[PDB]
């Protein structure tokens, strides 16, 4: 993902192997919404799908 | 400034018969209508409208002589039956800026048979596609369209 | 009235009588500083006590009648006082505050107009935008810089003047009214401010903040625009930097550069002339920047350049006593040294006849990109130290630092005959050929100089022969500076002596200036330049000579109009109409000269369709033997650097573009200027009442009747003579003027006899 | 009097003039449709039409 | 060179009858034309 801070005028990207555990405050209703459905599956940074 | 004393201006102390040309530039006319004008002119050859706030053109006098007439930067609209007969001689016409919605409006100037050019310019009907071939079909008389002529040619005096 | 009952009242006592009679209005400032009271030390303590007060504002009489006594809940707003020294009633901040919530309301229309300057500052930074800081080392080079944006850079007699006819219309000084050139900005203002109720005092100095240039020393380290250093506090730190712009409007004047080009050109021309020095002073007398003689701004603009320099020696004035070489301003700073003839074998077995100093002399130099130090023995290259941003700019700085030197160890190491010539094939002098010859390339001379080593310390490195960074070696005195070094703080302007040659010699025996040293770059003018000079078109081109040949048309309207009406002839082989032939083609300047001359026949013959805009336009081309022809022309040619350009006889042309709408007319861009009229019935009595054009004649005259003042003169008949109260209550008598000449001519006949004479 | 390709199929059978409705016929250049987000839907949904 | 520069093939319809320039025809080189008084009819 990538953020970014129009305050500072900063740019950051963040890799999904740490999106197991992090804050759900900096992203928008649905995608706090997908990653609050998703987040017990995320196995070492890969979901599980059977 | 006003109409009426802006005609006298450009009169300069001499009768309304020994003009061949009137400058009216940033003028002002009453309810939008024209005012002043009058039959006694009769010598007009160049007139020029630019600017004057006139809603459309309903009190033209029977400018016989006029050939090169000028409605510019103005909010014209309605039917130009009124220049068909009053003005029956035209020649030279420019409606550059004016508001006209589309060819329905503009065709009673068929009627001047000596209508040697016309311009428009930030009009709706210019928007219409095939707006230059359209008008050329229903002025056929027209020779030069916007300074341009049926094959985008300058067109010299 | 109170006014006059109060002058009676300190008429009575006999002091106040004396001093009324004896001293005159020209020293009432002196007895304005005469005040016995004492200033309070320490206001801050004095206003905190004071506020504890009950009634601690002082108000004026009036406010009893619009500001009751008590408020809803029976505070007292004003008491029933007065001031120590005046009738001013005591009020409270209760007042101020009852006032702004229940007092009368008006509209501040004019409040944004007289405060444009503030609001302009509102509106820069509620459009600009913002940047990623960033943390650094910073180094804030010091130097002046602009203030206060949106000024017309006028001097301060001309703000005041522009100030006295705007808010005292009718207390004007004598030389407003003995003046001709009412600025467009008066009128302006005049016009804006028509209904105004702000104090006539608070407007004046508003306007004096608001046309006035104003100029600051600061350590900057980014921008230098004037809007770049109002926000200085919020864009550069000590240790951090803030990207930011300004979202208003810049006003960068390019005066600048015109003025560069016409002292380049001036020089350039009058050095080959016999008499350069009249000749240059003739020039600079009779010639137009931008509708504004150029005397006003050589005498007003800050400029510094081997030409103005030179121009202001042969004029008389003050010079920095320094010269910029290589495009570096040097400045002397320790020392002193003697200037010895000699000549030198270069390496390419060239002889040249050099210059050189002798002594222990030591110059600071700043450039566009760098800043350097120099300590020079007899001819003998002590020290050099250099700081600059890019290593080019390092590089071209210590290569004019050592032909400065001029040095006996680079004169072996010259590689390459030296003969530059500059554009106008005048042999340049050995120094700046050397110039020229090292900047085109100087390994080899790096090669052979000189290689030493150098102990390490902080703040500085060494430099290696192929301009790269080095601690352990480096160059013969060549050192450079990693911070960078703050340039020179102050300029010595001193006396120089000038000679026929344009060459500037100090008051010891040394040339300081020269034509020589002056760029032979070639530039635009983004304004128009007017001559009224000798046959000095010469770098003009055809693009500017059209525009100066319409001027020179326009500015004698009158007498052409005349001579046109009378005696076309005359006119017709008028010596300042050569250059315009020279551009039409010698294959058809008869056919359009016959075809114009003919016309105008015509236009002569008939009545009542005069055309101004028509004569002006083709007068020009009716200044060659007119052979006859027939064909009608409609575009007359007009060669312009090997264009050919046409002119419509009827309508426009972009060689020749006049607006009726603004009267305005300009050829080919460039601006040309503007007609004298306005009704359709030649005449010029149509103004906003312009109250100029008037001549005193001697003290107050009772003949002709009661004192007027200033506002109502307009009333006047042509040439009628009255009496009226000009400056600060001084009656003199006034006439309208009959003759349409100006003080600006006067003495320049007398001037060119006298001239003569002494020569 | 104004420009409406689509009104051809006002006579010609639109199966016919079939092509006029495939805009691009090539490669379009944003490509739209990977990332992370449409991976969380997709697993999202995969797993909720099996509630 | 003694007539007017060259001109452009576009600029010639301002020219009056008999009136002469150095019109530049193509390729890189100038040609002197001289503006017909008459005019040639067709049916």
């Amino acid at each position: 993902y990538m953020f970014e801070s129009k305050s500072m005028k900063l740019r950051t990207q963040v890799p999904a192997e740490m999106l197991a555990n992090i804050d759900l405050k900096y992203f928008n209703k649905s995608t706090r919404e997908k990653i609050e459905k998703i987040r017990p599956l995320l196995i070492d940074g890969t979901a599980s799908l059977s | 400034m006003e109409m009426g004393r802006r005609i006298h201006l450009e009169l300069r102390n001499r009768t309304p018969s020994d003009v061949k040309e009137l400058v009216l530039d940033n003028s002002r006319s009453n309810e939008g209508k024209l005012e002043g004008l009058t039959d006694e002119f009769e010598e007009l050859e160049f007139l020029s409208t630019i600017n004057v706030g006139l809603t459309s053109i309903a009190n033209l006098p029977k400018l016989n002589k006029l050939k090169k007439l000028e409605l510019s930067d103005n909010r014209v609209s309605g039917g130009l039956e009124v220049l068909a007969e009053k003005c029956p001689n035209l020649t030279h016409l420019n409606l550059s800026g004016n508001k006209i919605k589309d060819l329905s409006t503009i065709e009673p100037l068929k009627k001047l048979e000596n209508l040697k050019s016309l311009d428009l310019f930030n009009c709706e009907v210019t928007n219409l596609n095939d707006y230059r071939e359209n008008v050329f079909k229903l002025l056929p008389q027209l020779t030069y369209l916007d300074g341009y002529d049926r094959d985008d040619k300058e067109a010299p005096d | 009235m109170e006014r006059i009952k109060e002058l009676r009242d300190l008429m009575s006592q006999s002091r106040t009588r004396e001093i009324l009679t004896k001293t005159t209005v020209d020293h009432m400032a002196i007895i304005k500083k005469y005040t016995s009271g004492r200033q309070e030390k320490n206001p801050a303590l004095r206003m905190k006590w004071m506020m504890a007060m009950k009634y601690p504002i002082t108000a004026d009489k009036r406010i009893m009648e619009m500001i009751p006594e008590r408020n809803e809940q029976r505070q007292t707003l004003w008491s029933k006082t007065n001031d120590a020294g005046s009738d001013r009633v005591m009020v409270s901040p209760l007042a101020v505050t009852w006032w702004n919530r229940n007092g009368p309301t008006t509209s501040t229309v004019h409040y944004p107009k007289v405060y444009k300057t503030y609001f302009e500052k509102v509106e820069r930074l509620k459009h600009g935008t913002f940047g990623p800081v960033h943390f650094r080392n910073q180094v804030k080079i010091r130097r002046r810089v602009d203030i206060n944006p949106g000024h017309a850079d006028l001097s301060a007699k001309e703000a005041q003047d522009v100030i006295m006819e705007v808010v005292f219309p009718n207390e004007v000084g004598a030389r407003i009214l003995t003046s001709e050139s009412q600025l467009t900005i008066t009128k302006e203002k005049k016009k804006e401010l028509q209904d105004c109720k702000i104090a006539p005092l608070m407007v004046a100095y508003m306007l004096e903040r608001e046309l006035v240039r104003k100029t600051r020393f600061l350590p900057v380290a980014g921008g230098t625009s004037s809007v770049y250093i109002e926000v200085l506090h919020l864009t550069q730190g000590t240790c951090w930097e803030q990207m930011y712009t300004p979202g208003g409007e810049v006003r960068n004047d390019d005066v600048d550069q015109s003025l560069i080009i016409a002292a380049r050109n001036i020089v350039r021309r009058a050095t080959v002339s016999a008499d350069p020095l009249a000749s240059l002073l003739e020039m600079c007398h009779s010639t137009q920047i931008g509708g504004v003689r150029m005397v006003d701004i050589l005498r007003q603009n800050p400029t510094e350049e081997q030409a103005v320099d030179i121009c202001k020696a042969a004029m008389g004035l003050r010079i920095s006593s320094s010269f910029s070489f290589g495009g570096f301003t040097f400045k002397r700073t320790s020392g002193s040294s003697v200037k010895r003839e000699e000549e030198v074998l270069t390496g390419n077995l060239q002889t040249l006849k050099i210059r050189v100093h002798e002594g222990y002399e030591e110059f600071t130099m700043v450039g566009r990109r760098a800043t350097a130090i120099l300590r020079k023995a007899t001819r003998r290259l002590i020290q050099l130290i250099v700081s600059g941003k890019d290593e080019q700019s390092i590089a071209e700085a210590i290569i004019v630092a050592m032909v400065f030197s001029q040095e006996d160890c680079m004169i072996k190491a010259v590689r390459g005959d030296l003969n530059f010539v500059n554009r106008a094939n005048q042999r340049l002098n050995p120094m700046h050929q050397l110039l020229r010859h090292f900047q085109k390339d100087a390994k080899v001379l790096f090669q052979n100089w000189g290689i030493e080593p150098i102990d390490n310390v902080m703040g500085m490195i060494g430099i290696l022969p192929d301009m790269t960074p080095s601690t352990e070696m480096s160059l013969r005195g060549v050192r450079v500076s990693k911070m960078g070094v703050d340039e020179y703080s102050s300029t010595e302007r001193v006396v120089v002596s000038i000679d026929r040659f344009l060459r500037v010699r100090d008051q010891r025996g040394n040339v300081l200036l020269s034509p020589e040293e002056v760029s032979e770059t070639q530039g635009t003018e983004k304004l128009t330049i007017t001559y009224s000079s000798s046959m000095m078109w010469e770098i003009n081109g055809p693009e500017s000579v059209l525009v100066n040949t319409y001027q020179w048309i326009i500015r004698n309207w009158e007498n052409v109009k005349i001579q046109w009406s009378q005696d076309p002839t005359m006119l017709y082989n008028k010596m300042e109409f050569e250059p315009f032939q020279s551009l039409v083609p010698k294959a058809a300047r008869g056919q359009y000269s016959g075809f114009v001359r003919v016309l105008f026949q015509q236009m002569r013959d008939v009545l009542g369709t005069f055309d101004t805009v028509q004569i002006i336009k083709l007068l020009p081309f009716a200044a060659a033997p007119p052979e006859q022809s027939r064909m009608q022309f409609s575009s007359l040619t007009v060669n312009v650097r090997g264009s050919g350009m046409r002119i419509v006889v009827r309508g426009n042309s972009p060689v020749f573009n006049y607006n009726k709408a603004t009267k305005r007319l300009t050829v080919l861009g460039k601006d040309a200027g503007a007609l004298m009229e306005d009704p359709d019935e030649g005449t010029a009595g149509v103004e906003s009442a312009v109250l100029r054009g008037f001549l005193i004649l001697g003290k107050e005259n009772k003949r002709y009747g009661p004192a007027l003042s200033i506002n109502e003169l307009s009333n006047l008949a042509k040439g009628e003579k009255a009496n009226v109260l000009i400056g600060q209550g001084d009656v003199v008598l006034v006439m309208k003027r009959k003759r349409d000449s100006s003080i600006l001519t006067d003495s320049q006949t007398a001037t060119k006899r006298i001239r003569m004479a002494i020569n | 009097m104004d420009v409406n390709p689509t009104l051809l199929f006002l006579k010609v059978p639109v199966q016919n003039a079939i092509s006029t409705t495939f805009p691009y016929t090539g490669d379009p250049p944003y490509s739209h449709g990977t990332g992370t987000g449409y991976t969380m839907d997709t697993v999202n949904r995969t797993h909720k039409y099996s509630e």
